[PDB]
């Protein structure tokens, strides 16, 4: 599962941007990926104390053509 | 507090040597 | 690449067996030139002068395999 | 008339358009330009050259025009030589260099074009001019002629020129082009130089005071260029400068002044003796001059005489340090800008010689005077000076008196200067160990200026700690260093980025200076108040705040969490690929001490996760971040995870350790020949894959796998790895045909030019037209990079009926 | 393209966006050999010019270690144009 529940939150603004940073995105978040659900439960845990519990063109923004 | 009592006697100190 | 051209001894697709063995043979007697150790032993080997083994080998540059082919 | 019409159009595709119709045009007026004529193309030319409107760039390309035109039309410019001059000439005078570096050689190539002859022809009018702008101009025009043909070509008119009677305007001219020589020319006046003194000598001794002042001046020139060379050439004017040193005055004894200045440096210790004090008896007189010019000229010579090896140290101690410091160490010398940097310049190389003490405790009194400009002057002084000699020579009774003023003049400048920062600066690291008695007023005024209410002058305060801490560690170290830390802990909150920027260098300063258990904010504290500041947008603020951290994460490790050091990590990552050099450097280091902090495994753990969710920026940091990690701590402890990634069955993850891998062997460089053998088998299965993107990055590996390990041997696994990216040589697409090469012009210096040779051989010949543009096209780089080591490695030939192939110096026996 | 003249005694430039990079293969590891320009590459407004993009240059342009091995700091002035 890609879908992430966050607590102790201040906008979807602030959200979108905070949480992009554990990876691509298609209070509550879905990630593309699975493991954005491990780094998100490493980092935006205790990032106010932040608290966190558990089609082509997307998939192709993980692509590494040059 | 020595900060300014050290800084107006660098100031005088000379004044008085010049 | 075009840039190559700027570097002579370079061939292409349609270089043939007297254009290249000319390269070959005129890098050959440039390194003979360069190399002194290598230049000794043809010198030894012939018993000639390092200086007309020089001149002999700048002599054979000019025409180093015979004629172009036709 | 229609011709004229294209050389517009010429003109035109010059002046614009691709380079290569700027190079056909240029073609076209060059070998059209005995048809056009001298005449009308100059008419048509000289506009443009003309025209306020005209580009530096634009300029230079119809100087590359004129060149090439010239040297064409040859002697059929003769007529319009006067013409064409006269819009020349003014360049040789423009403040633009390079307006007046085009000026010249035009001048040079016209010159080379018309006879000598008619250029002395055009131009003799002039020396007799009237006006003195007509008169320099001609003395430039002249000088460049001289420059483009021989300068003993010209030296038969200069000889008339400088005896023409009937025109002192005449006579002054010709020595004016006499001194203008010397300008242009240089160190290549050397061998004519005797000549050129002796067309001058018999002006120093004229009736005319003009004469006498450009003569001394072309003789002040010749001197200049010939430096240190060529004194056996003045021995002529040698007496006349004398005998004029003890008569003339003003600006026409500034003038002769200017000439033994340039003279001094030249001679044998004797001779700088006997001549040094001959000056002094006049140049002391001189310091009282009220003209600024003078003035300039006085400390020139100075300069130059005592710079000169002959004269003693105690004259100078004895002779010219008392008058010299009485009259231009005084306060209204602080007033230009000219005076002040030439009499800091003069009292340095005085210093120089005598030594730093005896410059220093004339000047160190004035530290602690009324004007802030004078004050500026003796701290500046006292910068260079110690800066160049440091504190060896200075008594301990001028050490009280450099500090008392040092600080006294810090607290007194109400503006922030760099000057003061410097003096500062230099004077306590020039000290070191011998600064220990007076710490504490330093620290109590650096303090005091610390708390100031102003942005700049607190940044000047935090600058000052910074430059100095390592002194400051001497005694007392954690008492004061920790309370300077603690104030610019508060100021860690700062509005401006410039100020913050400096407090973070000033915090850096401490760190690298404290046993980290004796800081007075925690590490705790430390810290956390940093984590919000590396996201700061300033260049300043991003270095110094990285850079601090860093150091928390080198020396300090322990005190803060695996996770506080984690969440660090996440936020520099982005860091590794900033704009600025600064940025990147300081993320990189830092990066590194705190992937030895946490400990590689869980590390790497969190960035090959990252490595599979996020965009190409942050994907490719991610790379630059896994290199790290194998660079610092240990590479065996990266390959074992990327080795796992790759046998995850999703191409994107695959394409992703391929990249990491590409970069962990550029990086790592020489460290690669210890892995090259474990890595193998993935690069196998990856330049065997179907995937164009798997077969180009698996190339890349391999390119930077072999200019990595080149001379550690391992040619062996670079063989077999050849064996699987040569097969690649027939793909078409440009990213892997591209990576391709990139691999065998890599291979080629690992395995050698005979293996690379050896693959080559068979397509060279082949019937088919694609596997011969495909090889030769490899040949081709395998032979521009390796042409003679090929020799050794071309395969025998036989012979054919026509032709000889064998090589036979190479079938020789010895 | 490159620029392939023979180079001189000016010294390459990078502006602060391209600072580090090797102008061959713009990579950021391991500057090595110091970049070398041809004169007219670096006369009047050309000089100055970041060799990459024309830029001011704030410091001086270095061919890594990979490019200088391969002998690629000989080819001739890689001012790009
Ligand atoms: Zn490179
Ligand atoms: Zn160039
Ligand atoms: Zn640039």
């Amino acid at each position: 599962n890609t879908n992430v529940y966050v607590s102790g939150l201040p906008t979807v603004d602030e959200f979108i941007q905070l949480m992009s940073k554990f990876g691509i995105i298609m209070g509550l978040c879905c990630y593309l990926k699975r493991e954005s659900v491990e780094l998100a439960l490493k980092l935006l845990d205790e990032d106010y104390k932040l608290h966190v519990e558990v089609l082509s063109m997307q998939q192709k923004q993980l692509d590494w053509r040059p | 507090e020595e900060e300014m009592r050290k800084r107006k006697e660098r100031v005088e100190k000379w004044r008085e040597e010049q | 690449e075009h840039l190559q051209s700027k570097y002579i001894g370079t061939g292409h697709a349609d270089t043939t067996k007297w254009e290249w063995l000319v390269n070959q043979h005129r890098d050959s007697y440039c390194s003979y030139m360069g190399h002194f150790d290598l230049l000794n032993y043809f010198a030894i080997a012939e018993n000639e002068s390092k200086a007309r083994v020089r001149f002999n080998l700048m002599e054979k540059m000019l025409q180093p395999c015979g004629p172009p082919a036709d | 008339e229609q011709k004229e019409r294209k050389i517009m159009k010429l003109l035109l595709k010059i002046k614009n358009g691709t380079p290569p119709m700027r190079k056909a045009a240029l073609r076209q007026i060059t070998d059209k330009a005995r048809e056009f004529g001298a005449g009308p193309l100059f008419n048509q030319i000289l506009p443009l050259l003309m025209s306020p409107t005209l580009e530096d760039q634009e300029r230079h390309l119809l100087v590359k025009v004129i060149d090439r035109i010239l040297y064409k039309l040859d002697d059929l410019v003769r007529p319009y030589v006067h013409k064409i001059l006269v819009v020349i000439e003014p360049l040789l005078i423009d403040e633009d260099y390079y307006a007046r570096v085009e000026g010249r050689e035009i001048i040079s190539n016209l010159a080379k074009a018309a006879g000598l002859a008619t250029m002395i022809s055009t131009m003799r009018p002039d020396i007799d001019n009237m006006d003195e702008y007509v008169r320099n101009t001609t003395a430039r025009a002249f000088a460049v002629v001289a420059s483009a043909l021989g300068i003993p070509s010209l030296l038969p008119f200069l000889k008339a020129v400088c005896k023409s009677k009937k025109s002192w305007q005449a006579r002054h001219t010709g020595i004016k082009i006499v001194q203008q020589i010397a300008i242009l020319m240089g160190c290549a006046i050397l061998p004519h130089l005797r000549s050129l003194v002796e067309i001058i000598e018999h002006g120093l001794v004229d009736e005319q005071q003009k004469v006498r002042t450009i003569s001394a001046l072309a003789i002040a020139a010749l001197a200049e260029a010939a430096t240190p060379y060529g004194i056996e050439s003045f021995d002529s004017v040698l007496k006349p400068l004398w005998k004029g040193i003890r008569q003339h005055r003003g600006k026409g004894l500034a003038a002769f002044l200017k000439a033994i200045g340039y003279l001094i440096p030249l001679m044998d210790a004797e001779y700088a003796n006997y001549y040094t004090r001959e000056v002094m008896l006049i140049l002391i007189r001189e310091f009282q001059s009220p003209d600024e010019e003078m003035k300039k000229i006085v400390l020139k010579v100075v300069k130059q005489c005592c710079g000169t090896d002959g004269v003693e140290a105690n004259y100078i101690k004895t002779e010219i340090l008392p008058p010299f410091f009485k009259h231009f160490w005084q306060h209204r010398m602080a007033l230009d800008r000219r005076n002040y940097r030439q009499l800091v310049d003069t009292t340095v190389e005085l210093a120089n010689k005598v030594g730093a003490a005896e410059i220093i405790s004339r000047i160190v009194d004035d530290l602690k005077d009324e004007a802030e400009q004078y004050r500026k002057m003796v701290m500046e002084t006292i910068e260079k000076i110690m800066g160049n000699l440091g504190a060896a020579d200075i008594d301990h009774k001028l050490e009280e008196q450099l500090i008392d003023g040092i600080l006294y003049a810090f607290q007194e400048q109400t503006t922030e200067d760099s000057v003061m920062l410097n003096g500062f600066g230099t004077v306590v690291n020039a000290l070191g160990k011998r600064v220990k008695p007076y710490l504490p007023q330093i620290c109590g005024t650096v303090l005091w200026r610390l708390n100031n209410k102003s942005a700049k002058v607190r940044q000047q305060a935090a600058d000052l700690i910074s430059r100095t801490a390592v002194v400051m560690k001497t005694c007392q170290e954690e008492k004061l260093m920790g309370h300077l830390g603690v104030v610019l802990y508060e100021y860690l909150g700062e509005e401006y980025p410039e100020v913050l920027g400096s407090i973070l260098g000033a915090l850096k300063a401490i760190v690298n200076v404290i046993g980290m258990h004796k800081m007075t904010p925690p590490i705790k504290d430390l810290l956390p108040r940093l984590t919000p500041i590396l996201k700061n947008r300033h260049e300043k603020v991003q270095e110094n705040c990285i850079d601090l951290v860093g150091r928390i994460a080198d020396r300090g490790a322990e005190y803060v969490s695996a996770r506080e050091w984690m969440r660090i990590c996440f936020e520099l990552l982005e860091l590794l690929k900033a704009h600025k050099k600064a940025i990147r450097r300081a993320t990189v280091n830092t990066f590194g001490y705190i992937a030895k902090a946490i400990g590689p495994h869980d590390v790497l753990a969190t960035l090959l996760n990252n490595l599979k969710v996020q965009e190409r920026q942050n994907r490719v940091c991610t790379t630059v971040a896994i290199a790290i990690v194998a660079e610092t701590c240990s590479p065996f402890t990266v390959l074992p995870a990327l080795m796992n990634e790759y046998r995850v069955p999703e191409l994107n993850v695959q394409n992703g350790v391929l990249k990491s891998l590409s970069f962990l062997f550029e990086y790592i460089g020489e460290m690669g020949k210890d892995y090259i053998y474990a890595v193998t088998p993935l690069l196998e299965d990856a330049l065997m894959d179907r995937d164009l993107v798997h077969r180009q990055t698996a190339s890349a590996v391999v390119q930077h796998m072999s200019l990595g390990v080149y001379g550690f041997g391992c040619e062996d696994s670079l063989n077999h790895l050849l064996n699987y990216v040569w097969p690649n040589v027939f793909e078409t697409s440009p990213h892997v045909i591209q990576a391709v090469m990139g691999a065998l012009e890599g291979l080629r210096v690992a395995i050698g030019p005979c293996r690379m040779l050896q693959y080559c051989l068979q397509g060279l010949f082949h019937p088919a037209r694609k596997v011969r543009d495909v090889y030769w096209k490899i040949y081709n780089s395998i032979y521009i990079g390796s042409q003679d080591a090929l020799i050794a490695h071309y395969p025998r030939i036989y012979n054919d009926d026509k032709n000889t192939y064998i090589r036979y110096e190479l079938d020789y026996i010895l | 393209i490159f620029c392939r003249k023979q180079a001189g005694v000016a010294i390459g430039r990078l502006c602060e966006k391209c600072d580090g990079k090797c102008v061959i293969c713009d990579s950021y590891v391991r500057p090595c050999t110091l970049v070398r320009i041809c004169d007219e590459c670096n006369y009047g407004s050309y000089q100055g010019r970041c060799v990459i993009c024309g830029g001011p240059g704030v410091s001086d342009a270095y061919y890594c270690k990979e490019c200088t091995i391969q002998e690629k700091d000989r080819d001739g002035c890689p001012k790009i144009v």
